[PDB]
Parts: structure tokens; sequence; C-alpha cells
């Protein structure tokens, strides 16, 4: 599965 | 930027029975930026072929395989031509079939 | 043996004409099970191993939504970095992600990662503690920063502690027989004459998985590996790797020269001489 992410640079 | 040119791969899944159907492998890896331009050749002619997906290494370097079936014969020549910005021209490398 | 779970996104900003291409790709160990593409029609996370399409539809629904979101997030992303920088919207710049887990035999956690690189280079990076990042600049410091007061080491610790490993099992458990065996290569050794006095002795192993190989020449004993060639080993299409390995050597000297193969799959090391 994928990772479930809020990643903002 | 830093920029690494494409290194590439040109060579038959299974070795060259001359005549049998087998599979044309242009293996294209550890470039930088990923935009990239890659045909097989028939004799000089691009062949339609199918690509693989963007993947890259743990230096972020990145590799594709485009590939088709073919079937090798004795007299007519297989290439891939590749193009990406770190080259000057396409290059461009032929299928010895002892590699 | 170890095996790991890892994703790769691909962030591409092509400057003239369009919004940024973003393609994920999944692997377990060196097989490539799942794709997603940005700029497809009605885009889709797709299977790209046979072993997963038995998995709910559930599944295939929620990892587009997921596949998507990160798409958004990572054109923001793009912009946002190109202006940490004040760089040129004229350019193409690139971002990408790996993050994954590697699982040890009994099911040990042995390391996770989440990684990100602009252009190549390395950007951030989540240290082995899985609490702290790496920056590599001063643009990078931002990132850092942000990332800390929002706690995101910690959703990835528990995504790479649980989730990851937890789906490497149910991984390796629907492709038995596909992942957990592998493929002793078949090796040969060629040799193409080239002077009247200097041949070249090719070492071949073919068809092979998983690409993790050592191929190894010796000169009566003594390891001759020293300028032979070893070409990057090399996908064969049907999901198994390629990798040879030629010396070149004086006529009549053939007979003295030895290749050895080893790889998981083989039960004792192969030794090859003409």
């Amino acid at each position: 599965r994928s990772a479930v992410e809020d990643l903002l640079f | 930027m830093v920029q690494h040119s494409p290194k590439v791969q040109v060579y038959s899944r299974h070795p060259a029975e001359n005549g049998k159907p087998n599979f044309l492998n242009c293996y294209v890896s550890g470039f930088h930026p990923p935009q990239i331009d890659i045909t097989l050749m028939k004799n000089g002619k691009k062949m339609e072929a199918e690509q693989t997906d963007l993947s890259f290494n743990r230096d972020w370097t990145f590799y594709l395989l485009v590939h088709t079936e073919f079937t090798p014969t004795v007299e007519d020549e297989y290439s891939c031509q590749v193009n990406h910005t770190t080259l000057s021209e396409p290059k461009v490398v032929k299928w010895d079939r002892d590699m | 043996g170890s095996h790991s779970l890892r994703y790769f996104h691909t962030a591409m900003s092509r400057p003239g004409l369009g919004e940024p291409r973003f393609i994920s790709v999944g692997y377990v160990d060196n097989t490539q099970f799942v794709r997603f593409d940005s700029d497809a029609p009605n885009p889709k996370m797709e299977p790209r191993a046979p072993w997963v399409e038995q998995v709910g539809p559930e599944y295939w629904d929620e990892e587009t939504r997921n596949a998507k979101d990160n798409a958004q997030n990572f054109r923001v992303n793009l912009q946002t970095v190109l202006r940490y920088y004040n760089q040129s919207e004229s350019g193409s710049h690139s971002l990408q992600r790996m993050y994954g887990c590697d699982v040890g035999p009994d099911g040990c956690l042995l390391r996770g990662y989440s990684q990100v690189s602009y252009d190549g280079k390395d950007y951030i990076s989540l240290n082995k503690d899985l609490r702290s990042w790496t920056a590599a600049d001063t643009a990078a410091q931002i990132t850092r920063l942000k990332w800390e007061e929002a706690g995101v080491a910690e959703q990835e610790r528990n995504y790479l502690e649980g989730t990851c490993v937890e789906w490497l099992a149910k991984y390796l458990d629907m492709g038995k027989e596909t992942l957990l065996r592998a493929e002793s290569p078949n090796t040969r050794m060629t040799r193409h004459p080239i002077s009247d006095r200097e041949v070249t002795l090719r070492c071949w192993a073919l068809g092979f998985y998983p690409a993790e190989i050592t191929l190894t020449w010796q000169r009566d004993g003594q390891d001759h590996t020293q300028d032979a060639e070893l070409v990057e080993t090399r996908p064969a299409g049907d999901g198994t790797f390629q990798k040879w390995a030629a010396v070149v050597v004086p006529s009549g000297e053939e007979q003295r020269y030895t290749c050895h193969v080893q790889h998981e799959g083989l039960p004792e090391p192969i030794t090859l001489r003409w």
C-alpha cells in the first residue's frame, strides 16, 4: 500500500 | 543543476539463434534530468515498442527499458538511438549479438 | 532472506507546455508491481505484476485518490522549491521522492526510508532514528522546519513501521512462487578472438532473479577481476536479469583463466573454464 502524505515543502 | 549522461546497452533477451523469435532490449540508465528520447531502429527505422515506467536508483539516476519483439536475421541491423541534453548529438548504439 | 517494499515518485515540471508529470512506481524487491501517471486519460493506479491483481477494488480506488493527492502536492512543491531558489520558470526541474522499508527474515524491521532530491541532488531525508531530518542546504532548511512543526516524521515513522511492513507481508504472500523463488543463472563462457594474439573471454549469467549477483575471474587462482569488463546488470524483459564480464587474454592462454558465479539460487559457486 502507498503512504498517505501531506508532504508540502 | 547536476547532469549525468545516459548509459545504453542493446541486447537480445535470449542469445541470437538466427531466424527464431526473440526480444530486442534497449536498457538506458544512469541519466539525469529524466526527460529522454529512446527509439529502437530496424536497419535505421523506428520500430514500435513498449517502454517501461520511470524508475530510478538510490543515487537518483533514472533507468528505462524500451523493448519490442524481434526476430534476428543474418543481414539486417538493429540499434537504439537515444536523445538527452548531456549529449551534443543523438547517441546511437548498434546491437552486437556477442554482448 | 530479507525483502523490501519501496515506492519511487518523480515529479517533472515541463516548463513551456503543460503542468508537471507525476510518475510514481512500486516495487517489492526487484519486481515492479504498481505504476501511476499524472497525464493519462482519467489517470489510474494500475497493476504491473500479476499477483497483486487479486486485491480488493477498495484498494485501487484508495490508491488513485492517493496518487492524485500526491501529484497535487508535488506540483505546488515543484513551484515552492523553484521560488525558494529564485529559479526562472523558463526551467524544467524535477523532484524525486523515495520511501520504503526493509524487513528481516523473521519480520524484523531493518530500515525505513524517506528521501527527497531536487534536480538529482539530495534535498532532505529522514534520519535512521526515523525522528529527525537532514537538510542539504538552506532552501531545504525551510522544508525541514515546516516538517518538524507539522510532525511529519512521526506519520512517516508509523507508515514505515506499520503499513509498509504489514503490506510487504501481504505482497510476499500474494506472490509466493514468484517473489520468494530465486532463479539460478544460466552460465556460459564465450570466446571472441580479436587479434591473432588476443581474444575476449566473455562470461555470461542469464535469466537470474533477484538482480543480486557477483561474477569474478581468476588467473591460475589469483583474482583477476582487475580491469575485467563488468557491465551494469540489465533486465531481460521477463522479470529476470543478466550481466556478463569479459577479460582480454592472449592466444593459447585461455586454458589458464577461470570465471565464477555466485547467486542466491545457486547451491555452491559455479565455476567456468574454457
